[PDB]
This record gives C-alpha cells, sequence and structure tokens, in this order.
C-alpha cells in the first residue's frame, strides 16, 4: 500500500516466480485475438505483435500474485485492459 | 630453361617482365631435397613468415649478386601443399586478428568497397648541384617528408661555399601506389556484430588487380602490403534431404517455420533465392537470369520476420531502409578521407551485396531517386552515373524483394488496383511476381494462426506435424549444388508455353478488377521460374510438370482479390 | 603477512610472486622454449568500493570497483622492442622501450630515441614484422545507478588495458574492474569480471499473506498516486508495466521480448507531466528523458 512496500513486492516477483502457460488461458486468448482481427472493420488496427502482447499481459497478472502458473482471469483483466484503451 | 629462376633473371635481362613471383612450394621442395641428402635444412618457411619486410630487402640483394629493374613480391603456400609432408596461410577474418599478428604473412578473404585511384608516391628523393656534380639521394618512408636544402655532398663537407641544391622528378623513384579498405564477409561475422573494414595498401604491378565489386583473397604482411592477390559428409547431408521425397514441398515448408500458411508465397521467394539460368547470346547481349518479387500487402500479417529470414539464411544478404541515408544508401557518393587529403567513394546497399538477395521494406516510402537506381538495376546488370567525380559501369547481379503497403494502409474494394497502387506500370511491368498478401476476417482460419503464434510464444518448438524442420547449412548446400545445373527446354513443353502466352495475351488485352497487360518479360520470368524448378529437381531438361505449376503460380498471385 | 603485505604494498608484492610463477612455468616444461601474468578473485572488505567514494587516500594499495563503462578507446599497438637492419654489412639491431604503465614501480625514465642512424654512420631500414607489438586500451569506468545516490553527478575512472583482456569490453555492461590506483589518476586494470532493497523474514510473511486474497489487484493499483483522481485501468496497466514480463530465450534462435511499452495520449489538462515524476521515484531503477 505504501511507498516502501509495493518496491519489495515488484523486486521478489521479478526475482523468484516466472509463470507458466495453461490450456485454460491459451483458449480465451485465443478467442479475444480471432475476435478482434472487427476492430479493423470498425476503429483499430490489430497485428501479429499484439498476439504477444496479449499474453505479456496475462503473465503480468499471474505474477501480480505471484503463481507460479497462468490463469484465465489474467487473461479477462487483460481483455478488459484491452477493451478501455481500444473503445 | 632449365634452372627456372636463373630464365626468370634472363626474362628481366630481356627487359620483358617488370615482376618476380616467389612461392613456398619450390622452397618446400627444395627443403625436401636437401633433408632427404641428410644435410642440414635451415628452415626457410618458418622464417620467412615473420618479418618480410626485412627479407625482402635482404634475398633482394642475393637476387642482385636505386637500380631495381624488377619488383620482388611473393606468395604462400596452399593447403594441399600443407597437408603433404606436414598453417602458414589460414583464411583470416578481420575479427581473428589478435593485434599481435603485426608481421606476419595474413591471407584475407573479403569484399572489397573503397578503392581510389592510382597515384605514384616515391621512394627516394633524387637532388642534383651544378656546382659539385655528386647528385645524391635519400630515402623517405613516411607519408611526409622535408626538403634538404642543406647539401650533405662529399664535396661541400670540405668546403667554404654550400650552394643550391635541386629536385629531379626523372631519376626519382616513383611507385603505383594504392589504398583499398577490405571489408569483413557477411556470413563470417559473429551473431549481432557489424562487418568492420581494414585498409590494404598496395604498390607496383598489383596495382590494377584490384577491382571494386568483389570477393578476393590477399596475402601479405601486416604492418596492409600485399604481395598475392586471388579471386573466386556433404553428400550424405544432399542425399538424405533428397531421399525423404517431395522435396520441394519440404524445402518449401522448412524455411521460416514461425509464420502461418502462405506457402505459394514463400515457395515463390524459394524459387526466388535459388535463382535460375543467366543466359548470354555470344554476340554482346545479356539478358537477365533472375527474378524480382513483390509483397503488396495490409498490415497485420507480419512482414519483416520473412524478410529477415531470407536475408539470415541466404548469404550475403543486406537488410535496407526506405527514409534515412537511403539516398546515398543506393548510390556511390563522395567523401573526404580522414588519414589522407583525397576524395573517396562510399558505396551503397546494392555494392556490398553483389550476388544475393537485396531486400527493401516499406517501397513507397521512398522517393523518386531511389525508384530511379533500383529499377536501372531491375532491368539489367549494370550501374550507371554520370556525376562529377566518377563515372564508371559498375557490375551488379542482385535479386529485388520488396514489401510495401498501398495508399491508405490497406485495401480497397472499391478501387482498381492500378490506383490502389502508386507504382508505375513500368515498374510492376517489370516486376513478375507480385504477391497480394491480403488478409481477411474468417471464423474457422483465424483460429489456426492464432494456435499457432500460442504454441510458438508457449515454446520455441514448432507444431507436432510429422516433418523436421531443415537447419540452414543443409538446404544452403542444395542451392548451392542447384546453382550450377542448366536445364535446356524441350519441344513438347515448347507448344504449351507458345499456346499459354498467346492465350493470356489475348485474355489481357480491361475493366474494375483488372491491373497491367502481358509482357514478353512476364513470359521470360516464367520460362526462368520454369529452369528454377527444373534446377530445384536437379535435371538436365524443363518438363511440362514446372511450365503448369508457374503459370498455377502466377495466377494464384492475384487470385486472392476476389476473398 | 603475506596477505597484508599484498594488500597493502602490492608493487613489492606482485613481482616476485609474477617471477615464482615464471619459474615454475619453465620448471613444469621440459620441452625447449615470455612472461606471465596474475590475476586476484574473492571478497576484499573495505578495498570494494563506489568510485565516488574513491579518494585521494590508499593510492598503492590494490582497488576493486564496479560499475557501468561509458567508453571504450580504440585498440591501438605500442611498441616495446624495435628492431632495424643494417644493409652495409647485413647485420640487424634492437633496441627495447620502457615506460610507466609495464611495471607497477616506476623505474629511472629512459627516453629512447628511434634510430634513424647507425653508430657507425651508415643507413639502416625498419624491419617491420620482428618487432613485437602490444596493444593497449582506454577505458572509462563510472558508478552504477541503483546503487548511488541518485540525484548527484557520477565519477568515472580510466583504466588502461593491456593486450590479454583486449576482447572483452563492451560499453552497455556492468562491470567489476580490479585494479592498482596509480598516479603518475587512473587504474592499471588486471581483473575485469563481467556482470534494491533488503528483505527480512517478517516483509515475506506479509506479502504471502497477501497472496491470496482476490481484491489485492485493485487496491494495488488504487494505491500508487493518491494525488491523482480517476484513471484506474491506466494505472493498472502502468503497475502491470513497472512489474515486467518474463524475457524468454530461444534455444539456438533470437530472443522474445519481454517488456511492455505504453504510449498516453489526451488533452494536456491532466496529471500526464505528473505521473512520471511518481513512476521515476516509486520504481527500481530508471531514466527519465
Amino acid at each position: 500500500v505504501t511507498i516502501p512496500f509495493l518496491r519489495k513486492y515488484v523486486q521478489y516477483a521479478k526475482e523468484r516466480v516466472i509463470p507458466q502457460l495453461t490450456q485454460e488461458a491459451i483458449n480465451v486468448i485465443v478467442k479475444n485475438y480471432t475476435d478482434l482481427r472487427d476492430d479493423n472493420t470498425k476503429k483499430s488496427p490489430i497485428t501479429a505483435r499484439t498476439l504477444e502482447t496479449l499474453i505479456r499481459l496475462a503473465t503480468a497478472h499471474a505474477k501480480v500474485r505471484l503463481s507460479k502458473t497462468v490463469n484465465k482471469v489474467d487473461a479477462k483483466v487483460a481483455a478488459n485492459l484491452l477493451r478501455f484503451a481500444l473503445l | 630453361k632449365g634452372p627456372k629462376y636463373m630464365a626468370m633473371l634472363q626474362k628481366v635481362a630481356n627487359r620483358e617482365l617488370n615482376s618476380v613471383i616467389i612461392d613456398l612450394d619450390d622452397i618446400l621442395q627444395y627443403q625436401n631435397e636437401k633433408f632427404l641428402q641428410g644435410t642440414q635444412a635451415d628452415d626457410l618457411v618458418s622464417a620467412i613468415q615473420q618479418n618480410a619486410n626485412h627479407f625482402t630487402e635482404l634475398f633482394c640483394r642475393a637476387i642482385d649478386n636505386l637500380t631495381r629493374r624488377y619488383f620482388l613480391y611473393f606468395k604462400p603456400l596452399s593447403q594441399n601443399c600443407a597437408r603433404r609432408y606436414r598453417i602458414s596461410s589460414k583464411p583470416l577474418s578481420v575479427r581473428q586478428i589478435k593485434g599481435d599478428f603485426l608481421g606476419q604473412l595474413i591471407t584475407v578473404r573479403g569484399i572489397i568497397t573503397r578503392v581510389s585511384d592510382v597515384k605514384p608516391a616515391v621512394e627516394v628523393i633524387a637532388y642534383t648541384c651544378d656546382q659539385c656534380g655528386y647528385e645524391v639521394f635519400q630515402e623517405v618512408n613516411s607519408r611526409t617528408f622535408t626538403p634538404l636544402s642543406e647539401c650533405t655532398s662529399e664535396e661541400c663537407s670540405q668546403n667554404q661555399t654550400k650552394g643550391q641544391l635541386f629536385m629531379s622528378t626523372r631519376a626519382s623513384k616513383f611507385s603505383a601506389f594504392q589504398e583499398c579498405k577490405i571489408q569483413e564477409l557477411s556470413q563470417q561475422v559473429p551473431v549481432g556484430h557489424i562487418p568492420r573494414s581494414l585498409n590494404i595498401h598496395v604498390n607496383g604491378t598489383l596495382v590494377r588487380s584490384l577491382s571494386p565489386g568483389d570477393i578476393v583473397d590477399v596475402t601479405g604482411i601486416f604492418l596492409l602490403e600485399a604481395q598475392f592477390v586471388r579471386q573466386h559428409d556433404v553428400e550424405e547431408r544432399v542425399m538424405e534431404l533428397i531421399t525423404s521425397g517431395d522435396v520441394y514441398n519440404r524445402l518449401a515448408k522448412s524455411i521460416a517455420p514461425e509464420i502461418y500458411g502462405n506457402l505459394d508465397v514463400k515457395k515463390a521467394l524459394l524459387l526466388l533465392l535459388v535463382g535460375g539460368v543467366d543466359k548470354r547470346v555470344g554476340d554482346g547481349m545479356k539478358i537477365r537470369g533472375d527474378i524480382n518479387v513483390c509483397l503488396m500487402g495490409d498490415p497485420g500479417v507480419a512482414k519483416s520476420q520473412l524478410l529477415k529470414a531470407i536475408c539470415k539464411i541466404s548469404p550475403r544478404g543486406v537488410y535496407t531502409t526506405g527514409k534515412g541515408s537511403s539516398g546515398v544508401g543506393l548510390t556511390a557518393a563522395v567523401m573526404k578521407d580522414p588519414v589522407t587529403d583525397e576524395m573517396i567513394l562510399e558505396g551503397g546497399a546494392l555494392v556490398l551485396a553483389d550476388n544475393g538477395i537485396c531486400c527493401i521494406d516499406e517501397f513507397d516510402k521512398m522517393d523518386e531517386s531511389d525508384r530511379t537506381a533500383i529499377h536501372e538495376v531491375m532491368e539489367q546488370q549494370t550501374i550507371s552515373i554520370s556525376k562529377a567525380g566518377i563515372n564508371t559501369t559498375l557490375n551488379a547481379r542482385t535479386s529485388i524483394l520488396a514489401a510495401a503497403n498501398p495508399l491508405y494502409g490497406r485495401y480497397n474494394p472499391r478501387l482498381s488496383p492500378l490506383d490502389n497502387i502508386n507504382l508505375p506500370a513500368a515498374l510492376l511491368s517489370r516486376f513478375d511476381i507480385l504477391f497480394l498478401m491480403l488478409d481477411i476476417p474468417s471464423r474457422d482460419d483465424d483460429e489456426k494462426l492464432a494456435e499457432h503464434v500460442t504454441y510458438v510464444h508457449m515454446h520455441n518448438k514448432q507444431p507436432d506435424l510429422d516433418f523436421t524442420p531443415v537447419e540452414p547449412s543443409k538446404m544452403r548446400e542444395y542451392i548451392a549444388y542447384a546453382k550450377t545445373k542448366r536445364p535446356v527446354m524441350s519441344e513438347a513443353v515448347n507448344d504449351y508455353v507458345v499456346q499459354a502466352y498467346i492465350r493470356l495475351r489475348q485474355d489481357s488485352k480491361d475493366s474494375k478488377f483488372s491491373f497491367g497487360q502481358a509482357t514478353p518479360r512476364t513470359l521470360l520470368g516464367i520460362i526462368r521460374l520454369s529452369q528454377a524448378l527444373a534446377k530445384l529437381r536437379l535435371a538436365d531438361m524443363v518438363d511440362i510438370d514446372d511450365v503448369e505449376e508457374a503459370l498455377r503460380l502466377v495466377r494464384v498471385s492475384k487470385e486472392s482479390l476476389y476473398q | 603477512s603475506f596477505w597484508s603485505g599484498i594488500l597493502v604494498e602490492p608493487a613489492y608484492f606482485i613481482p616476485p610472486a609474477e617471477k615464482a610463477l615464471t619459474d615454475l612455468a619453465d620448471s613444469m616444461d621440459d620441452v625447449p622454449h615470455h612472461p606471465w601474468k596474475l590475476s586476484f578473485k574473492g571478497s576484499f572488505g573495505a578495498h570494494a568500493l563506489s568510485p565516488r567514494t574513491l579518494t585521494a587516500q590508499h593510492l598503492n594499495k590494490l582497488v576493486s570497483v564496479e560499475g557501468i563503462v561509458t567508453k571504450t578507446s580504440l585498440v591501438r599497438p605500442k611498441l616495446i622492442r624495435s628492431v632495424h637492419y643494417a644493409a652495409k654489412t647485413g647485420r640487424f639491431h634492437y633496441r627495447d622501450y620502457t615506460d610507466a604503465t609495464t611495471t607497477l614501480t616506476t623505474r629511472i625514465p629512459t627516453p629512447a630515441i628511434y634510430p634513424t642512424e647507425d653508430t657507425e654512420g651508415n643507413k639502416l631500414t625498419t624491419e617491420y614484422g620482428y618487432s613485437t607489438f602490444i596493444d593497449h586500451q582506454r577505458i572509462t569506468v563510472q558508478e552504477m545507478p541503483e546503487m548511488a545516490p541518485a540525484g548527484q553527478l557520477p565519477r568515472s575512472i580510466d583504466v588502461i588495458l593491456d593486450d590479454d583482456l583486449v576482447d572483452k569490453t563492451k560499453p552497455g555492461d556492468r562491470v567489476n574492474v580490479v585494479g592498482v590506483f596509480k598516479s603518475l589518476t587512473l587504474i592499471l586494470g588486471n581483473t575485469v569480471y563481467p556482470l534494491r532493497q533488503m528483505l527480512t523474514d517478517f516483509d515475506i510473511r506479509n506479502i504471502n499473506k497477501l497472496s491470496k486474497k482476490k481484491d489485492i489487484f485493485d487496491i494495488l493499483s488504487q494505491s500508487l498516486a493518491p494525488s491523482i483522481y480517476g484513471h484506474d485501468h491506466i494505472k493498472k496497466a502502468i503497475l502491470l508495466m513497472l512489474m515486467g514480463g518474463v524475457e524468454k530465450n530461444l534455444e539456438n534462435g533470437s530472443h522474445l521480448r519481454g517488456d511492455i511499452n505504453i504510449l498516453m495520449v489526451g488533452d494536456p489538462s491532466t496529471a500526464k507531466s505528473q505521473l512520471l515524476r511518481f513512476v521515476l521515484n516509486t520504481a527500481s531503477l530508471a531514466i527519465a528523458t
């Protein structure tokens, strides 16, 4: 919450835990990427690099909770961040 | 004849030659003859290799036993004479110099980008006097010198008078000096590093043996004072690639497997990097034996990855750009040398990549000056210049890969392709294969691209298909082995080629979805693609199966506009 | 005593050790037919220090100093011995060269003039190739930005480099040099090794207690900047941005990008210029331009 706590939180997550993928978070991000590849006809271009950035963030959330592997909710909060930053 | 070195001395006494070439093979044979007779060898080959500058001034007096009519030069022994009798001449990189090789004879391999003009550099300055008559000679060693106005003769030392001296440009010995910049080879440089250069200072009769735009092996001492120049397990590796069956499709799907599909575009890229057959009529006319491929597409699909994989697999691949120093990066400009008072030419991206793939990213972001030089090497094989300072004709045999985007980023179905593409008719009329890599959103086919990118982002391994991706060395060896093949077309394929060309010309000669017309250069490109398909099958003849594949390729290259 | 003599007088302790090493190299070899050098490693105690704290004290003593390199000069060969040839009789002559960078102790200066003449007075030439060449380098190294009290100026020092280690230095990498602080002020670098809040056992209990509650992310995103109203999802992405990725390195191929990049646009009325000071003062290490 305070200033000297989140620094220790971020460095312990950076040094100890590395997250890996699961089958529960591959399909929902495949569904989200194929559904957006809508935005091309309406408001924004979607590239191949964005595929990589759509799981980077998931991993991020999965390491914010410092779990050893990813979850479906990490891809869901990445899609929510995408809906706010794209629309 | 008989004693060949005495015969060469008789030939230089006959005044017919001015160059003396000494080989180490004769030294090795004389050492073998002296060692087999029980005499002491007293090794020369382990002593010539270190400090050859003292040896070229020491053995010259032994040949002689200011008045030098000849020029002494050396050449090392080959590897065939090195394995025989059981090093001194290894192909060295400029990254493999280590600093401590300053004074060893080295054989460097590399391309030559910068060359200079032949200039007379003095070696000894001759001074004449009218008071004494004794002409004096001083020896210079550095780049600069000072005029010896004071008389140092043997008559002016014991005298009050110290009379003026003059210089002679006729009795002074000169030499044809020339500087050159050798560059590091493309596949010999490490991962991430750039091909740094090195300087070679040549003198004498070797001054016209270095024409820019070539690969050379330079053997000389390292102060670089060159002495001699020259220019240009495996069968199991090619037979195990052949015996698996369906060689063409395996070599197509083996290169660049981190992307999804597009076997036709990259199949034509396979035929592009294999090159084809250069045809010479032997009457003063040379046509191109090369392909040039356009990649016009909308964003979203990967474009730089295929381009990078083609330049990483093929040798001498140089990545270019649209803007920046591109105007001077496609032609030879002029600049002032920081080591000496002379102007040199800087070469573009078309001169270090002589025989290979030259790629252009963002083709529509360039200008007219880039397009006028790209179209000139796209039509034929020589660069012509008409500015002040250099007026030469530069040889260049490159394959143009281009990546472009339309006027509004993506495509437009209500617009014609002549209006969608901003390039003029002479540019794409010369382009035999243009790939309209257009993305269409779907329900079923998009999932495979998503599954493939999540599989390659999950781990570095490829999908579990019953095929293994071939490493770069094996198909590099296959491309180098297939390039020596010269296929000849038959008459049964000739009657199919002329009928398909007549029908294509009649069908081409004017509506909403139309673009261009049938040209004879497209027929020549179809012939070149059929020759490349016969070269990939390692056959001496061109069958009916190549022309029907090439016509299907050139028609499906434009068939994606209907989707 | 030998340890203390190495730590306080390496000019009187390093050359007998290298003399012993050359004698051991001659005694361990029995085939026919150059010097040998030394190198150290390990903990130094108070001798291992920051270059900003490196002052005029402990000159002769060896200094281990880490940091970041800023410049790496061009490799330059130097003459330590020059040979020549007399063509009037065909003889060979040689001369040696010494300076203040070949020994740890300062020798008596011998400014040897390059022979442009013989002692008899005859002509001569430069035998290029039998004369050895030793290349040297001059690199600069300052303190690391994470260990230094950021807000101040960085202090850099110069390292003179021999022939041996000329291919192991490049700018942009964290390095730790080990040398001697000689003042004719520079360090004679002999050993180069290319290569932050403290954690207690009470803080690990707090972060393990906050690891399974499913309301952690929203309050951690809301607790970074209380002076800025709104913009929760933007600081949610900024929280995901400053924590990082994974940096996956593929086998026998190119590496994969683990870093994320964020661009922020809008009207200039809000706190976009006030958020950079917060992300500069609250990250692990950050550089703002």
